[PDB]
């Protein structure tokens, strides 16, 4: 019954800032790390970062140090990923997930995915 | 830092057939390889972890093997539900890297 | 206030001479047991009784290195064992006869390998494991009990072992509790050495307050639960007294044990034999 519900599709202008959200159900985010992954067609999946909601301690891949900001609210049981200085290269699907084994580090449960589109229209 | 490469981006097979996906790591990863399945809908699902271990609820027709730099997923009998993309992720060195997915499709044209 | 544990819940057990009166401060130390069962699974004729336990005992050195070098990849805090374990400096000024048998400086870590200074070469150059193990037996807990972590009849290190399954233990004393690091260590050990059908409980911490021919298979059962409970009463006070640590008005916290299973093949069982024990047995 572990689920990671994600927010709806987002459309934003270049240079704006988005905050995607991920609400857990069936478990407390305090009990595990929460990770954000980015899928982009013709490049596949790549790791953005993670947060330990008990400590508020975040870590990122070096690509996203100045791009992504991960946070978590334990009372609302919700993790957040904030993208800043958006550009076209940020158009992609963002997955919220976790892991449950702390030596294997496999992502057991995933969110459905949130599509982010960056276009001037 | 560690680059994972899947040899074939596409693979054609038939129902009840034995299928094999393979991926290679740029350096030793000490069997810290996980296999994930993504449906055309977009939902991802863990298949294997630590190179051989089945995640609970995964059909037993899936298996994993390998070592050093070379690893392989195997589907004993391709089911109609096994049409998807398959990714291999390395959890040995800290920035987790995924391999370019391999698509599995039925035999036609 | 006492340290907080979320998933593993608290339990109290004082040996006789909500929150008990004595459960107030932080424990003197946390005790972590890595409980190892090992067997030379394909057995043969022409194997000597010693071959029952020499090869299983030879793995304690690699296991200790694995535990001591374990690092929590993707850590949000404590990373290695040195950052969390209890530090000891010097044995008592009397009782230095136990130099090179107990750890003086650094992390408090006990295992059978201590009989050979954690030196695989020294173990290989040893013609009589039984003599080395029993060289210091005579009361307080014995050195064999301290290093093995088990009563001694459960160990199976003897010439009359009929089941040919040998058990021992690695004992860790920790100054701090870190759920992430400890879970990482358990996951690492269970990935490296899976246990067939291990049913050990893993959800209770026990707080102790001291006042003043065919193939063999490794089994895990109710007799392996809370194995420490079958050690002597003076086991922990006597272990800690060697380092001028007193458990008089304080308590210790024993954590659930981590199971490990070792299967050894005839190739290793042969490669490990010391040439001079073939003539005796
Ligand atoms: C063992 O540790 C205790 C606690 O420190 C020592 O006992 C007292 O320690 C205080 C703290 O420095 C000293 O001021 C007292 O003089 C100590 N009293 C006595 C009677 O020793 C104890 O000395 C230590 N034992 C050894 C062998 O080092």
């Amino acid at each position: 019954e572990v689920q990671l519900q994600q927010s709806g599709a987002e459309l934003v202008r270049p240079g704006a800032s988005v905050k995607l959200s991920c609400t857990a159900s069936g478990f407390k985010i305090k009990d595990d790390y929460i990770h954000w992954v980015k899928q982009r067609p013709e490049q596949g999946l790549e790791w953005i970062g993670r947060i330990d909601p008990a400590n508020g301690h975040t870590r990122y891949a070096p690509k996203f140090q100045d791009k992504a900001t991960i946070t978590a609210d334990t009372s609302s049981n919700t993790a957040y990923l904030q993208l800043s200085s958006l550009t076209s290269e940020d158009t992609a699907v963002y997955y919220c997930t976790r892991y449950n084994d702390y030596d294997a580090f496999y992502f057991d449960y995933w969110g459905q995915g949130t599509t982010l589109t960056v276009s001037s229209a | 830092d560690i680059q994972m490469t899947q040899t074939t981006s596409s693979l054609s097979a038939s129902l009840g057939d034995r299928v094999t996906i393979s991926c290679r790591a740029s350096q030793d990863i000490r069997n810290y390889l996980n296999w994930y399945q993504q449906k055309p809908d977009g939902t991802v699902k863990l298949l294997i972890y630590y190179t051989s271990r089945l995640h609970s609820g995964v059909p037993s027709r899936f298996s994993g093997s390998g070592s050093g730099t070379d690893y392989s997923l195997t589907i004993s009998n391709l089911e109609q539900e096994d049409i998807a993309t398959y990714f291999c992720q390395q959890t040995n060195t800290l920035p987790w890297t995924f391999g370019g997915g391999t698509k599995v499709e039925i035999k036609r044209t | 206030g006492p340290v907080e544990f979320s998933t593993p819940v608290k339990d109290y057990f004082p040996p006789s001479p909500e929150r008990p009166d004595w459960y107030v401060g932080a424990p003197v130390a946390y005790i972590q047991q890595i409980f190892v069962k090992a067997t030379v699974s394909p057995w043969q004729k022409n194997f000597l009784a010693v071959d029952v336990f020499r090869s299983p005992l030879s793995r304690v050195f690699q296991l200790v290195e694995e535990i001591r070098n374990h690092a929590l990849r993707d850590s949000s805090g404590v990373k290695s064992l040195e950052e969390v374990c209890l530090q000891v400096t010097d044995l008592l000024p009397g009782l230095k006869k136990l130099r090179n048998l107990l750890p003086e400086h650094g992390c408090l870590l006990l295992s059978p390998g201590n009989f050979w200074q954690n030196d695989r070469e020294r173990f290989n150059a040893d013609p009589d494991i039984i003599k080395t193990i029993h060289q210091h037996e005579p009361t307080s807990a014995t050195l064999k009990d301290l290093l093995f972590g088990l009563p001694g009849k459960y160990s199976g290190v003897n010439l009359y072992n009929r089941k040919r399954v040998v058990s021992y233990t690695v004992t860790l004393g920790l100054q701090r509790y870190d759920s992430r690091f400890l879970s990482s260590l358990r996951s690492r050990l269970k990935l490296l050495h899976p246990s067939p059908n291990c049913t050990l409980r893993e959800d209770s911490i026990v707080h102790v307050h001291f006042k003043e021919g065919t193939e063999a298979e490794v089994t895990w059962g109710a007799e392996d639960e809370e194995i420490w409970r079958k050690l002597s009463f003076r086991h922990w006070p006597s272990l800690f007294s060697y380092y001028n640590i007193t458990l008089a008005k304080r308590y210790i916290s024993i954590l659930p044990a981590i199971p490990v299973t070792l299967y050894l093949n005839p190739q290793e069982a042969l490669e490990v034999r010391h040439p001079q024990e073939a003539n005796r047995y």
